[PDB]
């Protein structure tokens, strides 16, 4: 039927319907509004009034304004025709190339795959990054989370993974920009234009982009991730393809959910969060999976507010991921890029029966050396290096060489620095770290280990000095 | 600068006492016949607003 | 004289008491007024009280309307009459505000008279999207040698000025405003820039001194000062950044270029925290509301570089954040760092040692970088950045080799070269020449205490009988190796002439 | 035109004050004591600040070139 706006507070619009109530998650179109204001029903308030979250701004809304029930949730175009196109939260094209002419639509809200639709295959995905491919290796089909604060480098790691994996992938790709800079989305779009992954002149585009950024109202930022999920779910189930899903970033989705939680009349959770943060994140993340119909490899960035890991939103996101890559500000202060914490990143593929016995033993030896160095740093900061024994000096020297060799010049970061980006095969990674752990390179200065890809570049840089 | 400050101070003082004398004389300007005329004009304006429905 | 002004003010003060759907104040307190009535009022609509104050209709409850008062609450009593204006909260915009000090609502407080504005713009306007945006490619010249070399700013960029109290944040911002006089007085309309200074929570004497400093340097002719001082109400301090952003968005949407400074956004967040705590909203991190990130993000997203189809305009933001004990790990600084494109960190330790501006090179970065610089400045700043990185690498442990002592001396000379006095910004050609002399080893025989005197005398010498060098630099746009050799020869001649 | 009686009365009082000020030669008309005291205090403060007590500032001041003694050229 037809409803009327009875309250507007923030991005929360209460609308009263006369005859029949639209269901929860149903999309309502506001009449008399030019740029398609769409409201999603969140709860039935009672007395034939429902409460909705707006997918755009609520300015210019008067009380009693007519709103029309569409009889369905937010439906978004899915298919081969969405490749190479940019879409907003409600699936409208925003790349100014005309409408997306497709026959297939899907609702952005869907139930998670069941317990019987699960695959347990764990095959290592080689990324070309030494700290990733050694300590927390990625899996072909599975969830990867890049945790990081403000300015520690997550977009650079996202772009490096897209450069190293998505171009030489073959299957498909979906990017979901969630609450980030619109400049980043413009730069990524033009990057995919130049690299040939998007073709403006013809077909055979491989990546579909969905963008809802930080200038959007909190209603739009809380649903654009589901739109990108819907594109990836169609490419996985109805086509049986291997899909790459990049999301940047998840915390904007779970923060936009908390911005409207006070306006929904909810009691706030601990540290002023939404009391349904865990359940909303669970229902969102369980749709991203590798099924028996198709495979999805997902890379999601996660923001930690005020450089805190015990915040409820990243602490909830930790249990929903296979591989974690935690980025630390203190490592970035030391000039090591990427600033991956080696003692805080886990993969669950790091098993001697999956990635090899030598690879597992080298990774655990590196982690033990860095833990011993971290324990020694307290005595080093006070009494200096003179009080240390000879084995402690060897531990410190090898650990500093290991920390320098974990850094790697990225191809996407060259404009920041000028170093040529290096792609390191995993056999060269385990050979170089086995050489460092065996003490075969103790006679080299540690500066030669800095910003070089293979161990041959370490020897060449040491001989250059 | 001294001439400018002196003229500005005299202008400010002239404005202040003119405003105060205008307030006092306006409070002394009310006559009952003009009060009845103003009340009739207010009633006519209220009736004109009543017409504009 | 005076009587004509009195007649004009009387004739312009038409009450026009007709229709006027109104409401009654049920209760007044804590800066929030509950109004019974106003059935057809809109959300975020400006209203007027009976005492002349103005407010914004925040909450559209069924039986009442919650209104945020832009002023003191002692002028409003129970049962007052609230009139709706029919417009969402808007401020006057235009070129009429240039040279004016206004409050958060746009009312002039400098005593210069009314503003003859023709257009008004709302303060809650959404930011441009992906398509109407283009990459930042035009340079923003603040006139500071360290900023223009190491942490460059482009037009449309959002660059944060973050540091402790009394470290020179306002000094950098005012020098950036003053430096645009050479562009504004020139003929190139594309390089002209219009400045907006938003003073939030400061003392009134400080704002008066800033306005006098801008008037003495004649930077006031292209500057709008939006003032919300420490004695003003918290809603005025909250509204002032958005009013100034609307005034800068006027130039942004009309093909012009505007630079806006919010000094400081930490005091605006304190005022908004007071407003939310008086609204009984749930406190979060450090008792702040959970939408303070959205507050700064919706303010700063309106500063962007438009496309050529949108007029080619731009709005540049310089937010200011005051930290406690140099902590950039707090909530508000981390929010503004995540929003903006880069920061300029100011150190208390460097400020106590006389290094002014006290810019931390290791912490202040700019994500735009090479697109925000000219060719000659970028060519010399890459070498300067590499040499300062080498100096910071070798001075961390040396607390020796001839090469290490050479790098230490070079880094000391570059550090003394980047020091600049207050209120005297430099043109980009003078900075390019100065950094060229520092980088190329021309200061190797010069003591670090005489670098400033050498810099002044070399600038005088270049402006005296080396105008053809500046003409060649402006024509080429860079430094060719032939002109590099000529510059090395005339530098050697100048240093031999000064002392022999 | 629908001229308000209050605005017309205000204009009549302003014209009356202007005519009386012309009759009074532009002097202050029926000013209160406190305004006169504040005017005298401000005039005295500006006279002391601008040095009007030393000499009359409404006229052209006279100047004397302080006779210079150069440094000893000889030793
Ligand atoms: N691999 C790298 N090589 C060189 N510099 C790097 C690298 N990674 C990050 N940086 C530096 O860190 C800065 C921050 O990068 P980026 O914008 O990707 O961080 P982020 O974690 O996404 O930040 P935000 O959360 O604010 O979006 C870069 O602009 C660059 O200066
Ligand atoms: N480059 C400079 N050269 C000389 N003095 C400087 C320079 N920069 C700043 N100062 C001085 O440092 C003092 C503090 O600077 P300023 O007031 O700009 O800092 P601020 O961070 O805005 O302080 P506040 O926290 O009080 O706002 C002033 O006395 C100013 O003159
Ligand atoms: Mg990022
Ligand atoms: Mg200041």
């Amino acid at each position: 039927s037809n409803g009327q706006i009875t309250a507007v507070i923030g991005a929360v619009v209460d609308v009263q319907f006369e005859d029949q109530l639209p269901p929860i998650l149903n999309a309502l179109e506001v009449q008399g509004r030019s740029p398609r204001l769409i409201l999603e029903v969140a709860q039935h308030l009672g007395e034939n009034t429902v409460r909705t979250i707006a997918m755009d701004g609520t300015e210019g809304l008067v009380r009693g304004q007519n709103v029309l029930d569409t009889g369905a949730p937010i439906k978004i175009p899915v298919g081969p025709e969405t490749l190479g196109r940019i879409m907003n939260v409600i699936g409208e094209p925003i790349d100014e190339r005309g409408p997306i002419v497709t026959d297939k639509f899907a609702a952005i809200h869907a139930d998670a795959p069941e317990f019987v639709e699960m695959s347990v295959q764990q095959e290592i995905l080689v990324t070309g990054i030494k700290v990733v491919d050694l300590l927390a290796p990625y899996a072909k089909g599975g969830k990867i989370g890049l945790f990081g604060g403000a300015g520690v480098g997550k977009t650079v790691l996202i772009m490096e993974l897209i450069n190293n994996v998505a171009k030489a992938h073959g299957g498909y790709s979906v990017f979901a920009g969630v609450g980030e800079r619109t400049r980043e989305g413009n730069d990524l779009y033009h990057e995919m234009i130049e690299s040939g992954v998007i073709s403006l002149k013809d077909k055979t585009s491989k990546v579909a982009l969905v963008y809802g950024q930080m200038n959007e109202p909190p209603g739009a930022r809380a649903r654009v991730a589901l739109t990108g999920l819907t594109v990836a779910e169609y490419f996985r189930d109805q086509e049986g393809q291997d899909v790459l899903l990049f999301i940047d970033n998840i915390f904007r989705f779970t923060q936009a959910g908390s911005e409207v939680s006070a306006l929904l009349g909810r009691i706030p959770s601990a540290v002023g969060y939404q009391p349904t943060l865990a359940t909303d994140m669970g229902t969102m993340q369980e749709r991203i999976t590798t099924t028996k119909k198709g495979s999805i490899t997902s890379v999601q960035a996660i923001y930690v507010p005020a450089d805190d890991l015990t915040d409820p939103a990243p602490a909830t996101t930790f249990a929903h991921l296979d591989a974690t890559t935690v980025l630390s500000r203190a490592i970035a202060e030391l000039g090591i890029y990427p600033a991956v914490d080696p003692l805080d990143s886990t993969s669950r593929i790091l098993d001697p029966n999956i990635i090899g016995e030598e690879h597992y033993n080298i990774a655990r030896g590196v982690q033990k050396i860095l833990q011993d160095y971290k324990s020694l740093q307290d005595i080093i900061a006070i009494l200096g290096m003179d009080e240390l024994s000879e084995e402690d000096k060897l531990i410190v020297s090898r650990a500093r060489k290991i920390q320098r060799f974990l850094s790697q010049p990225f191809q996407v970061a060259e404009v920041f620095t000028g170093h040529a980006g290096k792609l390191v095969p995993i056999k060269d990674t385990i050979k170089g770290f086995k050489m460092i752990l065996n003490g075969e390179l103790d006679h080299l200065p540690e500066v030669a280990f800095y910003m070089v890809g293979p161990i041959e570049e370490v020897v060449a840089k040491a001989e250059k000095i | 600068d001294y001439h400018l400050e002196t003229e500005r101070a005299q202008r400010q003082i002239k404005q202040k006492n003119m405003v105060d004398w205008i307030v006092r004389n306006v409070m002394k300007s009310i006559t009952p016949e003009q009060e009845r005329l103003m009340l009739s004009k207010c009633i006519s304006d209220l009736k004109a607003m009543s017409i504009k429905a | 004289e005076i009587s004509a002004v009195l007649e004009e003010k009387i004739l312009g003060a038409a009450p026009k008491e007709n229709l006027e759907e109104t409401g009654r104040v049920l209760s007044i307190g804590d800066g929030i007024a509950r109004v019974y009535g106003l059935k057809n009022i809109q959300a975020e609509e400006m209203v007027e009280f009976s005492s002349g104050l103005k407010g914004m209709a925040l909450n559209l409850e069924p039986d009442n309307v919650g209104i945020v008062v832009f002023g003191n609450d002692k002028h409003i009593k129970e049962g007052d009459i609230v009139k709706r204006t029919g417009a969402i909260v808007d401020v006057p915009v235009g070129e009429e505000l240039l040279g004016r000090v206004v409050d958060a609502l746009g009312n002039p407080i400098d005593g210069k008279g009314p503003i003859g504005s023709k257009t008004r713009q709302r303060v809650g306007v959404k930011a441009p999207g992906i398509i109407p945006r283009v990459s930042v490619r035009e340079p923003m010249q603040t006139g500071m040698k360290a900023v223009d070399s190491l942490v460059p700013i482009g037009r449309g960029q959002r660059e944060l000025i973050i540091g402790d109290r009394q470290t020179g944040k306002t000094a950098i911002a005012i020098d950036a405003i003053i430096n645009q006089k050479r562009f504004n007085d020139a003929q190139d309309e594309k390089k002209k820039l219009y400045c907006v200074y938003v003073a939030i929570g400061q003392k009134r004497s400080t704002v008066a001194q800033i306005v006098k400093r801008l008037t003495d340097t004649d930077a006031m002719r292209y500057t709008i000062v939006v003032s919300a001082t420490a004695s003003d109400a918290a809603p005025l301090q909250y509204l002032a950044p958005y009013s100034g952003c609307a005034m800068g968005e006027f130039f942004r949407d009309n093909g012009k270029h505007a630079l806006i400074i919010y000094d400081d956004l930490s005091k605006q967040a304190v005022a908004y925290r007071q407003m939310s705590l008086l609204l009984r909203r749930p406190p979060g991190r450090e008792a702040y509301p959970g939408d303070v990130f959205y507050l700064h993000s919706r303010l700063l997203e309106r500063a962007a570089k438009m496309s050529e189809s949108n007029g080619g305009g731009s709005l540049t933001a310089l937010p200011v954040i005051e930290t406690q004990a140099g902590d950039v790990s707090a909530y508000i600084p981390t929010n503004v760092i995540s929003i903006t494109d880069g920061q300029i960190f100011l150190e208390t330790e460097l400020f106590y040692k006389g290094i002014r501006p006290a810019i931390n090179v290791g912490l202040s970065v700019s994500r735009v970088g090479s697109a925000a610089q000219t060719r000659a400045m970028k060519q010399v700043a890459g070498s300067m950045k590499l040499e300062l990185a080498q100096y910071r690498e070798v001075a961390a442990f040396a607390q020796l080799d001839a090469s290490t002592q050479q790098l230490l001396s070079r880094g000391v000379r570059l550090t003394e070269l980047l020091k600049q006095g207050q209120y005297v910004p430099m043109a980009i050609e003078d900075q390019v020449a100065i950094i060229y002399c520092g980088v190329r080893g021309h200061l190797d025989k010069v003591e670090p205490s005489k670098i400033t005197k050498f810099e002044k005398e070399f600038s005088q010498h270049i402006k005296t009988s080396h105008r053809d060098i500046l003409d060649t630099i402006a024509k080429e746009g860079q430094i060719s190796p032939d002109t590099d050799a000529k510059l090395k020869k005339v530098v050697t001649d100048f240093l031999s002439t000064f002392q022999a | 035109k629908a001229v308000d009686p209050i605005q017309k009365l205000f204009l009549d009082k302003i014209k009356e004050y202007d005519q009386k000020s012309k009759a009074a030669g532009g002097k202050l008309l029926e000013a209160s004591t406190e305004i006169q005291r504040e005017l005298d205090a401000e005039l005295d403060k500006l006279k002391k600040m601008y040095g009007g007590d030393t000499a009359d500032l409404s006229k052209f001041p006279s100047f004397h070139f302080e006779d210079p003694v150069v440094d000893p050229i000889n030793m």
